[PDB]
């Protein structure tokens, strides 16, 4: 670093009194403020002109389609469809769109009763990666807490090389502070409030 | 002769580096040698009083530039003359906290690594590590 | 439909190109 | 790479010196794949030993599967730069 | 006695792009980590 | 213009021979095998280089979540010495080789070539032209 | 009877206790010393952190407290401070740059930032006119992250200054910081955009000069003193007492600060 | 990379222009397809646009010379290839320097012709 430094560097854990219920909470309220400023505002209330649970609707659909199973006849994809097939497709499409919006990400049936366009397949793939990635990340971030490993991510760096590689200490010196500060925090939110 | 003339102009600000890089203490160590201060002071004696005063003032300012901006803001609040002692005390306090946090043997290895990266003398590192240990108890 | 809902040196060339062609249309008119 | 070095040696023994590798020769290759963690290579060697040799050692096969699962749990099953999706005017062609 | 050296010439610092370990946490944070790398390189070229 | 099977494959081979930097053995032989077996018949001649670049560097099977192979992926550079020992037409590597080639060809025709055939905007045409230049110079 | 409002922003308890002891011993009890978090007048803020309710962050080189190293220097460093929200809430400096990336509307935030920059620019040009300089130096961090806040800062600061008839020279953070510490006589008036790096530079300059008190101009209209060290806080208190109409007490505190920086309370 | 791409495109267009010259001189200009006609027009503009007035010839030829920077050259030719300047008259590129000169000469031509119309309309 072409010079003897005026002072040494130490791990900047001076402000070590950082709580885990506090750090997550601070991230939580940052998100809610953004979610609201991005989505907009809660839309005006809408009143169900009917009253039935999605489970009741699904059961009614199953009963309706069960009586016509004998009459229902399969056919080639390119051939014209039947009344029963059209009714089933419409009902299942609506039901599974509602389920996917709610959160019941059952991709096996969504890929069947909702995929009719390449755009649908693309957005499903994005949704299938996001869902299954968030799940995996949770196990990594939970286990990390069973060894006490620091939540925050850590770059693959060899500071003895970085110190030697650069010319003036200040730029690289500052780099240590940022990453160390990043590694000493938990980048997670309260998903209960977010979902709410 | 050219080296001293170039150094005087650079410190005076008349001539900047090729890339307009900041004129820091480290920068001079990288161009005009580690002994840019002693040779410049000897050379300055062959110049009128006004130039001698400017050289002394510029050298002192450059030495203050040897610290980072954050360190200057944190430690140089009560004047530059007291900066070195305040910085040393702050540096020592961090060592005490580390020792109380993760033992001594690891701290000894850490001090060795930091001194290696800090280009500190083996004597200075030993003096520093002894002082922090004494401060602990 | 959603797309419709949502919405310096080079400027001189565009200015000149537009203005240059502006007179070319005007001459044709009258 | 140890695996590349060993495979080349076998090629010299087989295709140039006309000596058939024995079971012990393939066991070392399988051991390196397990030790290195290259589970995808281990799969191919496992089939190789079964096809040519009298099967594959059970311990190495189980160890290779263990490495694969840990990568699957850790999300390292494939290099991740590949998973990032890109289209026509997105690829950087580097 | 020819030219010796240009004392007013400094070898510009060599920026090195930080590389993050390829884990699921990186994929989820790919954009955020990339932004940090770009900021680090910018802070290296300019100095601070 | 009568274009028989030999003519099509011959034209693709000539396009593939265009190189700037030396190619790793695995990348070169795999591309040749794919062209020889007719996987590039549907690919236009001008798009062969872009097809090769995706096959070597990128991986559409991993990208569009349709991967079934266990070991034969082009990102495993250690397969070069297994391809050199058993020959691509081996019971050990032949089965997986066909699967990935079929998936790669199907995805490329479905996603990339289809879009490239629907470019009319002058700006897009320049964008596609410069993409091809960069692919021709890089595998 | 009278009141002095002490604000704490990231200051160690030792500095606050020292400030309280100094005022109590010097004032003698005539003026009470109350503690709060926001004020518009008769206020001293202790600590590097910026308080809530300040839009301008001017600082100068007082003649009396000039360090021998920096004798004769005369440069005014004004930092523009955007409105400060609660610590949990996203700051306007952060929001103005991230919401644009996120696509969120940024109309109200731009308006608030524009008002703050205009006030800061007006203060800067007023100082430049008073000192007689013809050109001011804008300081903007050149990081790619701050590619929006700085752009608005330059767009507005140059507009106001040019309307006033003075010239503007834009520069980064590292070059100006090195120049200000090494050769500060070549800069007359330097404005700083609102960043966490400019704040450090302002603190570094205020400390290297020998320890000074920064002046904060608030929304309500007025000047409040700011310090971060024993000497800087003592000077800030001395200036505040002078504003209340106490000359002899202010001089004694200033003399004590000059002599014994770290132990002014016992020195006087 | 941009410089290389533009240069290759110009060379390719010029080569195609020569081929189209043979056809139009054989089958007729009207026999060219829509794309071929556009290529011919662009190529002719390129040929006219490659001529430059040298400052050394100011005394003899009178017209002031031009020094075209490389950055301007790449942009000027790149824009023409795409088709941005498909409405500018062909002669505006003859013995001019840079894209800006093409535009100013177009003003001087459009405004010059404006007087001619007012004359020919009148009288």
């Amino acid at each position: 670093i072409s010079g003897v430094s005026p002072l040494l560097y130490f791990p900047p854990t001076t402000t070590s009194t950082t709580n885990r219920e506090d750090q997550i909470n601070k991230n939580t309220n940052i998100a809610i403020q953004m979610i609201k400023r991005y989505k907009g505002e809660v839309p005006p209330h809408y009143t169900r002109k009917s009253s039935a649970t999605i489970e009741q609707v699904e059961k009614e659909i199953d009963a309706l389609l069960g009586g016509a199973e004998k009459l229902r006849k399969t056919s080639t994809d390119d051939q014209p469809m039947d009344k029963l097939t059209l009714m089933e497709r419409c009902l299942r499409h609506a039901l599974w769109s509602y389920h996917k919006e709610e959160g019941r990400y059952d991709f096996d049936q969504i890929g069947r009763w909702v995929v009719y366009t390449p755009e649908d397949e693309v957005k499903l793939a994005q949704l299938k990666r996001e869902v299954e990635a968030k799940e995996k990340l949770a196990a990594l971030r939970k286990r990390r807490e069973e060894e006490g490993l620091p939540g925050g991510p850590v770059p693959r760096i060899n500071w003895p090389q970085e110190y030697s590689s650069f010319i003036d200490r200040e730029p690289v010196v500052a780099k240590r502070i940022r990453y160390d500060t990043l590694a000493s925090t938990t980048l997670e939110r309260d998903e209960k409030q977010i979902e709410s | 002769s050219t080296k001293m003339q170039t150094l005087h102009k650079l410190l005076t600000g008349e001539v900047s580096f090729k890339n307009k890089a900041p004129v820091k203490d480290c920068n001079i160590v990288h161009q005009f040698g580690e002994n840019w201060a002693t040779e410049l002071s000897a050379y300055a004696k062959t110049l009128p009083a006004e130039q001698q005063k400017i050289i002394v003032r510029q050298i002192a300012r450059v030495k203050l530039t040897r610290y980072t901006v954050a360190e200057l803001a944190a430690y140089c609040g009560d004047g530059p003359a007291l900066l070195d002692e305040t910085a040393r005390a702050a540096n020592i306090e961090q060592g005490v906290a580390f020792v109380k946090a993760k033992g001594v043997e690891a701290f000894e290895k850490y001090v060795a690594e930091e001194s290696t990266n800090a280009n500190w003398k083996p004597e200075e590192a030993k003096k520093f590590i002894e002082d922090v240990k004494a401060k602990a108890k | 439909e959603a797309a419709e809902r949502n919405p310096t040196g080079d400027n001189a060339r565009d200015r000149l190109l537009k203005e240059v062609l502006a007179l070319q249309a005007r001459i044709n008119q009258r | 790479s140890k695996f590349c070095a060993m495979m080349d040696l076998l090629e010299e023994m087989q295709h140039r010196n006309r000596l058939k590798p024995n079971e012990e020769s393939w066991t070392w290759v399988m051991k390196e794949c397990v030790k290195s963690g290259q589970f995808r290579l281990g799969y191919c060697i496992q089939q190789v030993m079964e096809t040519e040799c009298k099967g594959c050692p059970a311990d190495l096969v189980k160890a290779n599967e263990a490495n694969a699962q840990k990568a699957k749990t850790e999300g390292k099953e494939h290099p991740g730069h590949l998973s990032q999706q890109a289209g026509l005017f997105d690829v950087k062609v580097e | 006695r020819a030219d010796e050296v240009d004392y007013t010439n400094l070898p510009a610092p060599k920026p090195q792009k930080t590389v993050w370990d390829d884990n699921i946490e990186t994929e989820v944070l790919r954009k955020y980590l990339d932004g940090l790398s770009q900021y680090d390189m910018e802070e290296a070229k300019y100095g601070v | 213009q009568v274009q028989t099977i030999p003519m099509i494959r011959g034209a693709r081979f000539v396009a593939l021979f265009n190189q700037k930097q030396p190619s790793y053995f695995m990348n070169a032989i795999v591309s040749l095998y794919a062209c020889l077996n007719g996987y590039l018949d549907d690919v236009k001649v001008q798009y062969v280089k872009f097809y090769e670049y995706l096959l070597v560097h990128r991986d559409l099977g991993i990208m569009y979540g349709t991967a079934k192979n266990k070991f034969f992926y082009m990102y495993v550079q250690e397969l070069n010495y297994l391809i050199r020992f058993f020959t691509l037409n081996s019971p050990i590597l032949h089965g997986e080789l066909e699967e990935m080639l079929k998936q790669h060809t199907h995805l490329f025709l479905q996603h990339y070539q289809s879009k490239m055939n629907a470019i009319k905007s002058e700006k897009d045409v320049k964008a596609l032209k410069n993409l091809l230049y960069s692919c021709k110079r890089a595998v | 009877s009278k009141q002095l409002t002490f604000i704490s922003a990231g200051a160690t308890a030792a500095v606050l206790q020292s400030a309280s002891a100094i005022v109590s011993k010097v004032a003698g009890g005539r003026v009470q010393t109350k503690t709060a978090k926001e004020a518009g007048r008769h206020a001293v803020v202790v600590g590097p952190e910026t308080p809530i309710g300040v839009h301008t962050a001017v600082t100068e080189v007082p003649k009396s407290a000039q360090d021998p190293l920096f004798s004769g220097v005369s440069t005014v460093v004004v930092r523009a401070v955007l409105p400060r929200a609660a610590p949990d809430s996203v700051q306007l400096r952060d929001a103005l740059d991230v919401y644009a990336s996120a696509g969120i509307d940024t109309k109200e935030e731009v308006r608030s930032a524009t008002e703050a920059f205009k006030k800061s620019a007006e203060v800067a040009v007023g100082k430049a006119k008073a000192k007689g300089v013809k050109r001011i130096v804008l300081v903007v961090k050149q990081a790619s992250k701050h590619n929006c806040i700085n752009e608005l800062f330059k767009k507005i600061s140059t507009e106001t200054i040019e309307s006033a008839g003075l010239t503007t020279e834009v520069v980064g953070t590292a070059a100006v910081a090195n120049q200000l510490i090494v050769n500060p006589e070549s800069l007359g008036v330097v404005l700083l955009n609102d960043v966490a790096a400019t704040e450090q530079i302002e603190l570094a300059f205020a400390g290297v000069v020998g320890g000074v008190s920064r002046v904060y101009h608030t929304v309500e209209g007025g000047k409040i003193s700011a310090g971060h060290s024993f000497k800087s806080v003592a000077l800030a208190v001395a200036q505040e007492l002078r504003e209340l109409g106490l000359s002899s007490e202010a001089d004694k505190v200033e003399a004590a600060a000059s002599k014994n920086p770290r132990a002014v309370v016992s020195a006087l | 990379v941009d410089h290389y791409n533009v240069a290759q495109d110009v060379v390719q267009m010029l080569t195609k222009y020569r081929e189209l010259q043979d056809i139009i001189a054989v089958l007729g200009i009207d026999e060219l397809s829509e794309e071929d006609k556009l290529i011919v027009d662009r190529a002719r503009k390129l040929v006219k646009f490659l001529s430059q007035p040298f400052q050394v010839a100011e005394v003899f030829t009178g017209m002031t010379g031009h020094y075209v920077q490389l950055d301007d050259t790449i942009d000027s030719f790149s824009g023409l290839l795409m088709g941005t300047y498909d409405q500018v008259p062909e002669m505006a590129f003859y013995m001019v320097g840079g894209i800006n000169s093409v535009l100013e000469k177009a003003k001087k031509m459009a405004e010059e012709a404006a007087e001619l119309e007012k004359m020919r309309r009148a009288r």
